[PDB]
């Protein structure tokens, strides 16, 4: 859909410039999941992954 | 002329539940223009940008 690729898009110019060994992918990834589910928290983007 | 049997009573219509659909669209992404070399050193540039 045009909207989850939307969500691809935000996610893929957002976490660009990343390295794994810098940080955690889980919590660079956190708030696009957390803006795109609505969810109000960070620690539940965190739970849900 | 009164009948003996007692008239039936009419069920009324179901409403109509009104619903609105919510969709998005994908507009694409800008590319870069072209790299245009300056005189200028990187602090003086840096700073203008």
């Amino acid at each position: 859909t045009p909207e989850i690729q939307n969500l691809l898009d935000t996610v893929y110019n957002g976490l660009q410039n990343f390295d794994k060994n810098k940080t955690k992918l889980l919590a660079a990834i956190a708030p696009y999941i957390a803006a795109t589910l609505q969810l109000p928290s960070e620690n539940v983007a965190h739970s849900i992954l | 002329g009164q009948p003996l049997h007692l008239p039936i009573y009419a069920t009324p219509a179901d409403p109509k539940a009104l619903l609105s659909a919510a969709v998005a669209t994908s507009q694409g992404g800008g590319k870069l223009p072209e790299s245009f070399i300056s005189l200028w050193r990187f602090p003086h540039m840096l700073e203008n940008a």
